[PDB]
């Protein structure tokens, strides 16, 4: 047998928090990790209640399919996990710029002072409530279908200037808008996006009519500040749903 | 319409998958449990005017404040509209006993009821005292089978919990 | 005051006139009577408004 | 960071002896709001020891710290 | 949206006219009787929960095939959505009575309401009766002549504001007719 | 905390704008109506223990099932918690008359109330039977002024339209 | 069109609420402050042939380098269109006083003007000298009232900060 | 966010008290100050385009290491962002003076501003100077002691309003310190 | 740490200016009221054992769940550490009243007090009521309006010291919350 005492690096977890000096530097680091993975529990719990609107009575709706072929659902996993790896490769002008862009939009969205307190403190809770407000009411750009041919040209003009914020200031591409990261991985997302465009036209009679009135509300209390922008949102709800936030550069 | 059928088929439609052996093994339980619930469905389908007459006057024996003026059940043409709904809820118990899943109670009798009963000032504890009268008026060898009365009172407990 | 010079600044209480103090006694402690003290100091000097 | 470091080696020692003692002016972890000793001793007639409590450590307390280093350490 | 002040401006912009004293005195009597407008739209919002319950239960009371199996208000899922729609309509008339213009009702609500309801199969005759019950409810609350509740007001005559809210319940009644 | 100031600041904060003359015009309207509601706020704070005693049992005299066994108010502990709740709502009306907005009621007395009185089986028409007694016992020229009634009775009716 | 009525309704629409006591209190500031901005509306209606000509040569007093060939303003229809611009800018301030808000200057005068004035090679500092002349040529008790001059010269320097 | 009237009810809620007539005249003093408070937040927003040009050009002549090659305000992209953040800071002080409370300044703007500037690499010594230049510009424009421009007020004393707006401007400097 | 005199020195060192007669008279008013500042620190320190027991037994009197089993001030080991913590908060405030600057309170007491009470489970809603009772005790001892303890002073106004010590108790409460 050895004489194996407990180490100095292992006995330090049993120490009581002190209040100033270097002993406040340990407790400031241990609380800011316990607030970071409490913020992850705040963002996970909101997404698990926005996903309970696509399971409205207990059966899986057409909104929450993955891909239609055999290996069309496993590769939807393998490019969401590399989409989150390139998310934390952005510089400090994009990480902090999206934190304040999300914080402006999350406080219009809030309904009480407790909700708008927590979007200020927890950044990932506010980032996963801008997206979770849009996946419920289907105010996205993967859910809106244009019901005209001037409406398709109006939404393509909004989506033309959203595709330049995924480019840099000199004009080259970012890593924010990336389809494929491996051999033939771009065409698997070409297959998976044409499939979810087909299911968007397969909605119900009232599901098309509720998201007409939801995309007009979304374009007129999140992206319109005048009266002429309200005229482009109250009559053409597909250009009012291509107005994305400026956090993600898509 | 959450069945055992529509649960495992729509979950297989989200992955884009063929029906596998986990899906067929769930439908084997539908050829095991259906003898009890279709017995309790046909017992309810041939006795329903006797049991919603017995349920609805247990509501007004307990909650006799409703027959006051200005209250809910104040004239005769809306006491008859009350037994209309106890007949409506027993009909939805009989539909979900047929399909073997809570779907007919869910999307035709529950999903919007709290918005309506509050707005029209209808006390939801009076609905509970009718549904929880027939759960313990039932005695298990006389009225149906042993497992027919297990699954009958279990679908009433879904109706008590979704109103309470 | 001719046998107790130390009684200056001692409130006589209910027999004298009412004294005035810009105190500001609150838990955020700010004076609430900036109006009335100005209304009362106009009457100490001029005696009227 | 360079020289002024440690040795970690938790075991380090190797001997199964009988235990020697400690002091009594230690952090107790039960009743940490206690004076304990050093209220009736010759602790009262020394100068009080310097613990760093400021993040900045001003330049006349910097010299007053290192005088205690040369005297005590 | 626009209001009663912004309507005069965009009218006078097309003639490139300055807003002078030919059309400010219409706006001056808008403000001088403005304390009766806030006394009007308070009386609607103070009764707006009962004005949908007296409305759509009296619509079914005059058309009892709506709760028949197959009807528009059959299930609890569908009766709640008519009770939801009965208070979005009363809300945008309250947005139009306060603003003094019907542009918040027209563009945000009534644009595409008739082309919504004919893709859902809402009966476009009994929906007029739920609106036209609410017009009779509102003008007895403006003129304080409701037979069960009496609110305390000052003395005077406010028949021009009962006729404006009656003009707002017909722009929705002609939108789906 | 919706008030006259917190509306027009956050409308300018979402727009990204400085305070202009339309924002300062609203605060001018907070100056003129302030004499009427702060007269009603100080009248409520010096009278409330006689209001909620007359209002606590305004509903208890109206509805009485609560004192049968198994009901809401069947013992003196549960009766004292009913007068605790009328006093909480009369305190939140008093904060709404001070801020000049429904913000104190919107976040401390209304949000979550439908999801609490349901699951604890509280009759929501027994609260409204006590708020509407308070709104009808108020005669105008003895208790307060003319437009101190139209602020006090409007915050009572916001509580009635949000409860039921 | 930002105004004092069309931002308390447009914020009550975004939450799906009725107009409350907070919302009616903001409109009553457009009863008290309305008698001064409509008092400055008739004065700009009866003087705009004079004060536009008075502000037009105040640009040409400061910048005499406009009229030279090689530089910009070498002919007559470049000169008479400068009075066309500042009569529009006086008209939008006259619109702004009527609505009780900064609506008509925003979407008609301000919006897009930084791209129009750049690409047509107009000096934007020549515009702000004409607006700031009328902020100084106004003396307050002779022309209008006291609180009409603080309303009229609140939109003028709003236009100055929006220009440059 | 909060204001002056909502700050004194979240403290009365904490001890479960009614806001009676003991701390109501603390609020009645806020309403009688209201025309002076509204007269004064107009003074800062009328001059706010010039208050950010007078501030960040004062900082580059006091510290000429900001226009050094590799500085903070060196290139033309970075000069526009420093010109943007001077007006963001002045906008949230203007909401705090209008509300009568520093609640909207502290959380919507100042919460997280320190480690934003730590991650960006903003020299935080320079930002205290450029916010204290605007503090002097505020109290010159409140109490009408500005040399190049004077505004027309009524006669009176507003040094409590000038010292309240100076209390918000060094609250910015304590957060980013 | 700093005091009220060296706060003026570090503000003047950022502009490289000599502190001269234009702002010495706001430091001569610190000296001329300096007897009343010492007169007031003496009234707090003479009552400081009774102030931390009227506070934390009024925190228990308004929240009886702290002495329930499992509570924060439940046992004898835990009540003595709350009564210790009351008189470190009161002790560091009186260091800042005597200095005329709060920078000893912000660098030695409120530097990581929030992140220590989070890791201990000290309830922050109850540690505001302990501080805000002690704020009302201090202002009653500065202004000589405590009911159970009257002292004797010379005549003159001292509400500018009670309002400064109330704002030091609003930085203890606004750093742990
Ligand atoms: C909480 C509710 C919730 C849901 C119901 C589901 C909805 C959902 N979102 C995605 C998947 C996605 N969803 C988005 C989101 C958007 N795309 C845009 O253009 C807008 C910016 C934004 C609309 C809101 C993106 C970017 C993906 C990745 C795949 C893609 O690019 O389409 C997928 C997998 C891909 C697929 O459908 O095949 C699913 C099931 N997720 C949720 O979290
Ligand atoms: C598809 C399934 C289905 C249901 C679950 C019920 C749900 C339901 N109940 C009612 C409606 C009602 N339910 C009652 C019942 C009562 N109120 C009283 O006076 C009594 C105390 C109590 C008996 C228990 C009354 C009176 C109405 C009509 C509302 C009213 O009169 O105001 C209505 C309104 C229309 C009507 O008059 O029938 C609906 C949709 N109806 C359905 O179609
Ligand atoms: C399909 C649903 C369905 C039911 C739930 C029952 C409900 C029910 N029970 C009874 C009638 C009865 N039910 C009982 C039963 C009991 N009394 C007890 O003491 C025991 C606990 C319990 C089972 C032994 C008795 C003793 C009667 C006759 C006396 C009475 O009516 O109370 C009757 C009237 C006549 C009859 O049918 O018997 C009805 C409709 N019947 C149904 O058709
Ligand atoms: C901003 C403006 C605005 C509106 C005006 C409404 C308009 C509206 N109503 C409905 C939807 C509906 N509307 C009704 C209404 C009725 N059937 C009747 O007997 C009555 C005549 C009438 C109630 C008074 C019903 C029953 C549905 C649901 C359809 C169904 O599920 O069967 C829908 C589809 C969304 C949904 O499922 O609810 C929409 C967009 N919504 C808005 O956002
Ligand atoms: C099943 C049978 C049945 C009905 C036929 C209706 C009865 C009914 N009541 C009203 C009419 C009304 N309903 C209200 C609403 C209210 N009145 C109040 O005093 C309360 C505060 C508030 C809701 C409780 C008002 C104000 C009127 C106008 C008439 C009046 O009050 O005199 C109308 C409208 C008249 C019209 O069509 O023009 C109808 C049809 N309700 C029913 O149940
Ligand atoms: C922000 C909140 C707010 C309000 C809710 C209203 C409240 C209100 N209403 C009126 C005042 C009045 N209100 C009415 C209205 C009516 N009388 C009747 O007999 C009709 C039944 C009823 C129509 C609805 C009349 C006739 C007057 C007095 C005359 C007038 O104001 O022009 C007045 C008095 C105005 C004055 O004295 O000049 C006030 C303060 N004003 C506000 O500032
Ligand atoms: C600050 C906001 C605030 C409120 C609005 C109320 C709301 C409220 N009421 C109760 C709780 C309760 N409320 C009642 C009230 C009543 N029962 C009756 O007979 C009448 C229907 C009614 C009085 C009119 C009763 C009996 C309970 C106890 C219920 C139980 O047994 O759990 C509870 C659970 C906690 C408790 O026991 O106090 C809450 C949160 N309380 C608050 O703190
Ligand atoms: C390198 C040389 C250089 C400088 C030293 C600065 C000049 C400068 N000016 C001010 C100070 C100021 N700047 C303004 C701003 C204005 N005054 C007006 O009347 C106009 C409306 C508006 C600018 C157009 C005001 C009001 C003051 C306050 C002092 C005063 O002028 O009375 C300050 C702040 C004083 C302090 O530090 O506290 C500085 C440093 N700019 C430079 O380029
Ligand atoms: C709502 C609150 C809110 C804020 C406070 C700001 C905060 C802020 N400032 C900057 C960003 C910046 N801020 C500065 C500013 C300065 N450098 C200095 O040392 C000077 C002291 C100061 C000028 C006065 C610079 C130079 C950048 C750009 C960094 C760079 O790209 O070089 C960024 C990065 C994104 C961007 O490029 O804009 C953010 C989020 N934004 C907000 O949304
Ligand atoms: C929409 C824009 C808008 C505004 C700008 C204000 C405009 C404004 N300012 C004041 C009015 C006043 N303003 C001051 C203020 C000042 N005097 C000074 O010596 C200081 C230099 C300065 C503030 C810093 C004083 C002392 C009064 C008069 C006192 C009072 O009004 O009670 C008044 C009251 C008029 C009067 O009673 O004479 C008004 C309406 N209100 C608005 O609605
Ligand atoms: C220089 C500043 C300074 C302080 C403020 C204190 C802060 C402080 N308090 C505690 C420790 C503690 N603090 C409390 C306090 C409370 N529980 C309550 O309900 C009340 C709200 C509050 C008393 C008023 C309790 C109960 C403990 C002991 C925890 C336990 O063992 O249960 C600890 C842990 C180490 C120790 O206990 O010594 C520290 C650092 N110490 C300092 O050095
Ligand atoms: C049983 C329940 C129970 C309570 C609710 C509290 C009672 C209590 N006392 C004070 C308040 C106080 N406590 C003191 C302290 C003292 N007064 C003296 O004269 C002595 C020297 C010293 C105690 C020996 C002082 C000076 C005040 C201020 C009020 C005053 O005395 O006028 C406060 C603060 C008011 C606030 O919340 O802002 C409270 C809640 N104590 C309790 O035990
Ligand atoms: C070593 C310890 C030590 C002290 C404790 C103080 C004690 C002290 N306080 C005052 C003197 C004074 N003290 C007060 C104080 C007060 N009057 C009030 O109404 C308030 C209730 C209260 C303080 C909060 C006033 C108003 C004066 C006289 C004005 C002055 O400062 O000259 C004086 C007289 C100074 C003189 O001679 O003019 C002294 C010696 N000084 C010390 O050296
Ligand atoms: C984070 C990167 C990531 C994803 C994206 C998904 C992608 C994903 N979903 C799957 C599979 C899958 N996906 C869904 C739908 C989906 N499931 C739900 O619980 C809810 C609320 C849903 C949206 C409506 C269902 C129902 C299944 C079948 C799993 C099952 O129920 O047996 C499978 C397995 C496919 C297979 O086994 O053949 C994958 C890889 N998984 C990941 O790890």
């Amino acid at each position: 047998v050895t004489g194996a005492v407990s180490s100095v690096n292992m006995r330090r977890f049993q120490r009581v928090p002190k209040v100033s000096g270097f002993s406040a530097k340990v407790t400031k680091k241990n609380v800011n990790k316990a607030l970071d993975k409490a913020d992850m529990f705040f963002a996970k719990s909101v997404t698990m209640e926005g996903k309970a609107a696509a399971i409205p009575y207990g059966v899986y709706g057409i909104q929450c399919m993955e891909g239609s072929a055999k290996g069309m659902a496993h590769e939807k996993r393998a490019m969401a996990l590399s989409a989150a790896f390139r998310m934390n490769q952005r510089s400090a002008a994009e990480k902090t710029g999206a934190m304040y862009e999300n914080r402006r939009l999350a406080l219009i969205l809030a309904q009480n002072d407790h909700q708008e307190k927590q979007y200020i403190k927890y950044p990932k809770l506010a980032a996963a409530a801008l997206m979770a407000s849009t996946e419920v009411t289907r105010a996205c750009q993967r859910y809106a279908v244009p019901e005209s041919i001037e409406e398709e040209f109006l939404a393509a003009s909004v989506d033309k200037v959203n595709k330049m914020r995924g480019t840099t200031a000199s004009g080259v591409y970012k890593s924010s808008c990336v389809e494929g990261n491996a051999k033939g991985q771009a065409e698997q997302a070409r297959v998976a996006a044409l499939a979810v465009a087909f299911r968007s036209a397969q909605k119900s009679a009232s599901q098309f009519a509720a998201e007409r009135y939801a995309q007009s509300k979304y374009g007129r209390d999140l992206f319109s500040s005048t009266h002429f922008e309200e005229g482009y949102a109250n009559t053409y709800p597909a250009m009012a749903a291509a107005k994305r936030a400026s956090s993600y550069g898509y | 319409m959450k069945s055992v059928i529509t649960t495992v088929v729509s979950a297989a439609d989200a992955a884009g998958r063929f029906p596998s052996n986990s899906d067929l093994e769930s439908i084997q339980g539908n050829i095991q449990r259906s003898a009890a619930r279709l017995e309790a469905a046909e017992k309810l389908a041939g006795n329903h005017e006797a049991v919603v007459k017995e349920a609805g006057d247990a509501c007004f024996a307990k909650y006799a404040y409703l027959k006051n003026p200005g209250e809910a059940g104040e004239n005769q043409e809306k006491i008859n509209k009350c037994y209309r709904d106890v007949d409506h809820y027993m009909r939805l118990v009989n539909y979900c006993l047929v399909v073997g899943g809570t779907g007919p109670l869910d999307e035709w009798g529950i999903a919007g009821a709290r918005e309506v009963y509050r707005t029209l000032n209808l006390p939801t504890s009076a609905y509970v005292a009718s549904i929880a009268y027939t759960r313990d008026r039932l005695c298990v060898p006389r009225d149906m089978s042993a497992q027919a009365g297990v699954e009958f009172s279990a679908y009433l407990d879904y109706l008590i919990n979704a109103l309470s | 005051q001719v046998g107790n010079p130390s009684t200056r600044s001692v409130s006589v209480g209910s027999l004298g006139p009412k004294v005035f103090k810009s105190e500001g006694i609150n838990s955020n402690a700010q004076k609430t009577n900036n109006e009335s003290i100005l209304q009362a100091s106009y009457l100490a000097v001029f005696g009227r408004m | 960071l360079s020289s002024g470091s440690s040795a970690a080696v938790p075991f380090s020692t190797a001997v199964r002896f009988e235990s020697p003692s400690g002091g009594l002016d230690r952090y107790s972890r039960v009743d940490p709001a206690a004076p304990g000793p050093n209220v009736i001793t010759r602790f009262l007639f020394k100068d009080r020891p310097v613990r760093r409590s400021d993040p900045s450590l001003s330049e006349v307390d910097r010299e007053a710290t290192m005088r205690t280093v040369y005297r005590n350490v | 949206m626009l209001d009663a002040f912004s309507r005069v401006v965009v009218n006078s912009d097309a003639k490139a006219a300055y807003v002078g004293g030919s059309d400010l005195q219409a706006l001056k009597s808008f403000i001088a009787d403005g304390n009766k407008r806030l006394d009007a739209v308070n009386s609607i919002v103070s009764n707006a929960s009962c004005m949908v319950s007296d409305a759509v239960s009296g619509m079914i009371c005059e058309n009892p095939g709506l709760i028949s199996p197959g009807g528009n208000c059959y299930t609890n899922r569908r009766m709640a959505a008519c009770l939801r729609d009965g208070e979005i309509i009363l809300r945008y008339v309250s947005y139009a009575l306060l603003a003094g213009d019907a542009s918040v009702l027209e563009d945000r609500c009534l644009n595409g309401l008739k082309e919504t309801y004919i893709a859902l199969g809402v009966p476009t005759n009994s929906s007029i009766r739920a609106v036209s019950i609410m017009k009779a409810q509102a003008v007895a609350f403006i003129t304080n002549t409701a037979t069960e509740r009496k609110m305390s007001f000052a003395a005077g005559d406010c028949t021009s504001l009962a006729s404006e809210v009656a003009s707002y319940f017909d722009r929705v009644g002609a939108a789906i007719s």
